[PDB]
């Protein structure tokens, strides 16, 4: 529903991997993993450029 | 429809509207008068929908002050026609006709294309200015660019349609050029040779 | 103080001919303007059963025929009714029904269409006099009236829904054909003929 | 002088929170504006804390003066230091 | 403050191109067009939103 | 993609008033009606209109891939027949208060048995389910105005190995 | 039901099932399909014979041209006023580009009331020569939109004594907006319109009456065909 | 609020008479002039609360996505209501709730 | 009634996949294109106009051509020796051909003068496999095997060279 600030409504996963995630928790966890992948694949080029300038 | 002026800077917070085939931006009051509604009260009637909201009226006040210099439909259309990126030296009546053309067509074409149907265009302009003011007065968040219900997917159909439109226009131009060349010889062309 | 622009006092002695009215409004010169829906038509002509039967048109397109049937059966009509006393009276198939809540409804046969009234200010009805080039006012149009179907189960609404649903189902512009030969054969044979006549014309011009 | 009047209502709570005096604000306005503007200020005990002003077509001039006053009247503090926090530091001595 | 700008307009008396200069004074609300060859001067009032195209169109209207 | 002309005909039939007859001072409570992003008119009883449009779409009178969106907060009613909208199907819960079946799925075991057989008891496939009003399509924009149960068990109100479902206690009741 | 005989039979079935408005019992028998509310009063729906010859246009004022909004104009013309109900409109067009409408009204309340009473009581063949003078009030800019179909719009008037409802066709819609006269054209403006217009009421000529009857013969030929 | 001209519908700018010492609203497009009732020429709110409760519609009870509570209505004492937070969306906006009854449809707080 | 189990939901999903398949969007879009979009694009600018106010007795001559109907056929293969035969996707894959069909347009010519036309081949459009205009749409399971096509193949692609 609208204006829900409970932990389950905003991305708290109360189950374990052994117990199994619910679909909402599954989607939120996928969002977080996508964030991780984007962050790595975006910061790599900046780090490489900084390293090259330092070496030169 | 840009909203110039920063908070507490640049004096008045004028609202200028960008138009197709027009070299410089235009204040909203002048184009509103050009569409054919002169009185300022009716411009505010079109834009705002609740008179008790003094804040949006205050934000529209600099636009009214700037547009007060123009007070007639025809001078407004002429002002549109000077900046219309056309060939220099066009006469006043032809400038007004060019402004009428560039205002009827190419200005919100998805609404309508016929003459004397500009009431809906004025109402839609009021709606756009109202949305701009509602976002500017921190009453609503800016639109989510990444929202997926505002996106569309082009499958094989639309892509092939765009490609075929380009290629058919090329073929039509080739047919036109061959016809122009052939009319020099003045022959009853079979028309199965123009098509490539 | 905006001074009056016109002060010449010139006056035209124009006299307008006016005809008596068959009816006169009582208590208020008010009229209600009603938009005509697509499913409703007005037939001011008197109902003539034999020409009506002789002019029924049948089309292959089922949707167009169904729309024509619906608008024809729903058309507002009138006819002369021979009274039992030997006189002639005007008889109509349309009535206006007012419910207990004060709302009005237009009834044609068994079909009933509700009326939604919206108050309108500074709206009047005028009569045009083209021969003199002036407009003579008649009365005031206080309310604008829209006609709405009463319910889903009404036959008019079901026929309209069926017609509009099946109208957009039929969509086939391209027509199939069978190719028996090379499509480029015409182009190459006409190019060969054109090259031959170009050679002949060049030879003739050099020989002329 | 001019018939136009300029009075501004200041929030009592935040004015007391910053630990400021109305006389101080009046002296700041007087210093930045010399005698070009006559200034009066309601006392502390007033229900609503107000401070008026009077100039000595000028509606737009008064509007520009009010905007300038709201913009760049510095009561106290170092310019550029937007906010200040208190921090505790564990130091070995 | 007078503003002098070189314009690519065409004089209707000498027919030479790129010899038109627009001089507008916003303080006195006036605009002067001078031909570098014909030495003719055209005066027309200007407004706060005036541009050299406005004075050029005014000159075109005056010429015809 | 679908033509918008029948949509305009249906709207004008059910009491929509054009823009030329619209006064913003008089209509301080009317709903703006958009069709494919074009403001075409206004209406003063949007509830009946949206109910009628949704019932017509569920019956097959309007194409199932047409979007019907009612923004109550902004007083807007938007309709989309554009091409390129991504949609997905969902079960329909009987939300009519006056009905006895309120709060229950419209699809029953009779529909499942008909699907398994392959024909109606005086071809019965997915399209038959869609045009019978037990399933409908929604796109991302229309999803903002609906309330979706995750499982049919959610429609009716201490093991260490079974996963735990949200309580959803913020609301006293859910429709 | 594609049979023409079936369509004709349906037409006569609809014609025969008309409920008599005086029949209170049959009126109460009728029930709203959705509202489930009984009927109170009924009126017959008939066309108008005396007005089909004339041409009717729905005239509306757009925006600030509203008479209620213009408070000094409304006060001058009276705070329904017979002056408004008896006003005259005079379209004059100098050229295709420039066009406007001239509005005239009766300032005096007694003269306007007498003219309105005389006009609304025309049922005999005696009309008094009411030389009424109309004074110009204001001018407005106009636009016109035409109806593709004849009976696109129709205005309904009621008649309680006969339990009927007469409707008239609408040819087009005229919209008016306030026009500010250019100061450089007032010299030509003063030569176009007039400060006063005198209306004389006279009996219609026989030839014009015959022409109007011939026009009405399209609708009603039983009572108006020439012999 | 600002008034408009009664004859040409333009804005009525305030004007001051040197000889008469009066505040008058005058249209710059004509000679019309009407006497002002109040001296409040201009008012600017640095911190404003308008639009917080102004975003209310009369059909908000038909929205199925809004949560439903059992708070007591101050007017008709109903047992069903629909609540939501502030419609203003600035960073300083409070998290207080506005409750709407399903019978009288008025907006009331809990404090 | 009776409650709806998860198996009923999977029955409904099976009905969905029995009706639509997995590549229905591609085939439906291509069918819409071929059926209506080509005709609409042709009718977007249906009139080419050439005028010539000849004075060499003033005769104002307008020359204009109109575009009519679009005709499509099943894909065909034209050999070097001049013969033609119906093409199938396996042959196009093996011989590096393009699986495409000819498009015909009706051009009508008129000769306007004031004193004061059959099917033309406009090109070949590649055909999406298993669509309404593909040869494999009709073939049943046995002839599909005889044509060396895999019955598990779903279509939704083109064969260019
Ligand atoms: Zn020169
Ligand atoms: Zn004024
Ligand atoms: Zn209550």
């Amino acid at each position: 529903t609208k204006d829900d600030f409970s932990p389950e409504s905003k991305g708290f996963v109360e189950n374990s991997y052994l117990r199994g995630l619910t679909p909402q928790e599954f989607f939120f966890h996928a969002m977080a993993g996508r964030e991780g992948l984007i962050d790595t694949a975006v910061k790599t080029a900046e780090t490489g450029y900084i390293q090259r300038r330092l070496v030169k | 429809i840009k909203l110039y002026g920063r908070e507490d800077k640049g004096t008045g917070r004028t609202i200028k509207a960008t138009l197709p085939y027009v070299k410089q931006d235009i204040p909203i009051v002048i184009v509103f008068r050009a569409l054919g509604v002169v009185p300022d009260g009716e411009i505010l009637q079109h834009i705002c929908y609740d008179e008790n909201d003094w804040q949006m009226l205050e934000m529209l006040k600099p636009c009214i002050e700037e547009g007060f210099v123009i007070q007639d439909k025809e001078v407004a259309l002429d002002f549109i026609g000077r900046r219309g990126s056309a060939a220099l030296g066009i006469r006043r009546e032809k400038r007004i006709q060019y402004a009428k053309d560039i205002l009827q067509k190419e200005l919100l074409p998805h609404i309508t294309q016929e003459e004397g149907f500009e009431t809906r265009k004025t109402f839609f302009l009021g709606y756009m200015v109202n949305r701009l003011l509602l976002c500017a007065l921190e009453r609503k968040d800016q639109d989510d660019r990444d929202h997926f219900g505002k996106k569309r997917l082009d499958l094989a159909g639309p892509l092939l349609a765009n490609l075929f439109r380009i290629l058919f226009r090329k073929l039509t131009r080739e047919i036109y050029r061959y016809m122009q060349r052939c009319i020099e010889t003045d022959r009853d062309f079979n028309l199965n040779l123009a098509v490539k | 103080h905006t001074k009056s622009v016109y002060d010449n006092g010139e006056t035209l002695d124009i006299s307008l001919p006016i005809h008596p009215k068959s009816h006169i409004p009582q208590g208020k010169q008010d009229r209600w303007v009603v938009k005509l829906p697509d499913f409703l038509d007005i037939n001011a002509e008197p109902f003539d059963p034999r020409p009506f039967e002789m002019n029924v048109k049948t089309h292959e397109d089922k949707n167009q025929e169904l729309l024509d049937k619906l608008i024809a059966v729903n058309t507002v009509r009138w006819r002369y009714a021979k009274s039992e006393t030997g006189g002639i009276f005007k008889e109509t198939n349309s009535q206006i029904i007012q419910w207990e809540d004060g709302t009005y409804s237009l009834r044609v046969g068994s079909e009933i269409f509700d009326m939604f009234t919206t108050n309108t200010d500074d709206n009047y009805l005028v009569s045009e006099h083209n021969e003199e080039g002036i407009l003579m006012t008649e009365s005031t149009l206080s309310k604008s009236v829209k006609l709405v179907p009463a319910s889903f189960q009404s036959t008019t609404h079901q026929k309209l829904a069926k017609a509009l649903s099946a109208k957009q189902k039929k969509e086939s512009y391209a027509r199939s054909v069978v190719t028996k030969e090379d499509p480029e054969e015409r182009q190459r044979r006409l190019e060969s003929q054109e090259n031959e006549r170009y050679r002949l014309e060049r030879r003739r011009k050099q020989a002329e | 002088q001019s018939p136009w009047l300029l009075r501004l209502e200041l929030d009592r709570a935040r004015m007391l929170d910053k630990q400021l005096t109305m006389n101080q604000v009046a002296d700041k306005i007087s210093e930045v504006f010399s005698d070009d503007l006559f200034v009066m200020w309601s006392e502390d005990n007033a229900d609503k804390l107000i401070i008026r002003c009077r100039v000595i077509e000028e509606d737009q001039m008064l509007k520009r003066i009010e905007a300038h006053m709201l913009d760049l009247i510095a009561l106290r503090g170092i310019p550029g230091i937007s906010k200040v926090y208190m921090v505790k530091h564990k130091v070995s001595v | 403050i007078k503003q002098k700008l070189e314009t690519q307009f065409t004089c209707l008396f000498c027919n030479h191109d790129n010899s038109v200069v627009c001089t507008l004074d916003k303080k006195n609300s006036i605009g002067l067009l001078e031909c570098k060859k014909c030495n003719l001067s055209f005066q027309a009032p200007i407004n706060s939103l005036s541009q050299p195209i406005d004075i050029y169109s005014d000159w075109i209207d005056a010429c015809e | 993609g679908s033509p918008s002309e029948p949509i305009i005909n249906f709207l004008e039939e059910w009491g929509m008033e054009p823009l030329e007859d619209y006064d913003p001072a008089q209509h301080t409570k009317s709903t703006r009606i958009f069709v494919n992003g074009v403001w075409t008119g206004i209406h003063r009883d949007p509830s009946m209109l949206v109910s009628t449009m949704r019932d017509l779409r569920r019956s097959g009178a309007i194409s199932p891939e047409v979007s019907i969106i009612r923004d109550i907060r902004e007083r807007e009613f938007k309709i989309f027949t554009d091409v390129g909208r991504v949609y997905r199907p969902l079960f329909i819960v009987e939300d009519d208060e006056s009905k006895d079946n309120k709060g229950e799925l419209r699809i029953t075991k009779e529909h499942i048995r008909k699907i398994q057989q392959g024909y109606d008891d005086d071809v019965y496939g997915w399209s038959s389910l869609v045009t019978s009003g037990v399933i409908e399509y929604v796109d991302g924009e229309e999803e903002e105005t609906i309330m979706i149960a995750m499982t049919p068990e959610d429609l009716q109100t201490n093991d260490t190995a079974k996963r735990i479902k949200p309580e959803m206690s913020t609301s006293s009741h859910h429709t | 039901d594609t049979n023409p005989r079936s369509q004709l039979h349906s037409v006569e079935r609809t014609f025969d099932e008309v409920i008599d408005p005086r029949n209170k019992n049959r009126l109460q028998s009728l029930i709203h399909p959705r509202k489930k509310i009984k009927a109170v009063k009924a009126w017959h729906f008939f066309p108008d014979t005396s007005t089909f010859d004339q041409v009717f246009h729905s005239l509306k004022f757009v925006g600030s041209a509203s008479l209620s909004k213009d408070r000094p104009l409304n006060e001058q013309l009276g705070q329904v006023n017979a002056s408004i109900l008896t006003s005259l409109f005079k379209p004059i067009e100098i050229n295709p580009h420039n066009k406007w409408i001239s509005l005239y009204a009766v300032t005096d309340k007694l003269s306007a009331e007498s003219f309105r009473k005389s006009f609304n009581s025309i049922k005999d063949d005696n009309i008094v020569n009411r030389h009424v003078i109309y004074d110009h009030i204001k001018d407005f800019d106009q636009m016109f939109r035409g109806h593709k179909k004849l009976f696109e719009d129709f205005a309904i008037s009621f008649d309680d004594i006969s339990d009927r409802a007469f409707f008239v066709p609408i040819v087009g819609r005229l919209e008016l907006k306030k026009k500010r006269i250019v100061p450089g054209l007032v010299d030509m403006v003063n030569r176009t319109n007039y400060a006063h217009i005198r209306m004389d009421l006279r009996n219609p000529s026989t030839q014009e009456t015959a022409i109007r009857d011939s026009r009405r013969e399209q609708y009603d030929p039983v009572n108006y065909s020439s012999i | 609020s600002f008034r408009f001209c009664l004859e040409c519908n333009n804005m009525l700018y305030p004007k001051e008479d040197k000889e008469n010492q009066r505040l008058l609203y005058s249209c710059r497009n004509c000679d019309y002039t009407e006497l002002a009732e109040d001296p409040k020429v201009y008012r600017h709110e640095l911190i404003t609360n308008i639009g917080e409760t102004a975003g209310i519609v009369d059909d908000i009870g038909q929205d199925p996505t809004l949560p439903r509570s059992d708070k007591e209505c101050p007017e008709c004492h109903s047992r069903d209501c629909v609540f939501f937070q502030s419609q203003q969306r600035r960073k300083d906006t409070n998290m207080t709730l506005f409750y709407v009854c399903l019978n009288c449809k008025k907006t009331f707080r809990d404090e | 009634d009776d409650t709806i189990t998860t198996e009923d939901c999977w029955t409904v999903i099976s009905a969905f996949f029995e009706e639509k398949g997995l590549v229905s969007q591609q085939l439906d879009s291509f069918d819409e294109f071929m059926e209506t979009s080509i005709q609409d694009l042709v009718w977007e600018e249906p009139r080419l106009i050439l005028d010539q106010p000849a004075q060499h007795d003033n005769i104002n001559k307008r020359y204009e051509i109109r575009f009519g109907k679009i005709y499509l056929s099943r894909p065909t293969m034209t050999e070097a020796d001049g013969t033609t035969h119906a093409m199938f996707p396996q042959e196009a894959r093996l011989r590096n051909l393009t699986y495409s069909s000819p498009v015909y347009l009706d051009m009508e010519k008129s000769m306007f003068t004031s004193i004061d036309g059959n099917k033309v081949h406009i090109g070949k459009v590649p055909i999406m496999l298993r669509s309404k205009f593909c040869s494999l749409r009709t073939l049943d399971e046995v002839d599909l095997y005889k044509m060396k096509e895999c019955p598990y193949d779903m279509g939704g692609y083109f064969v260019i060279n």
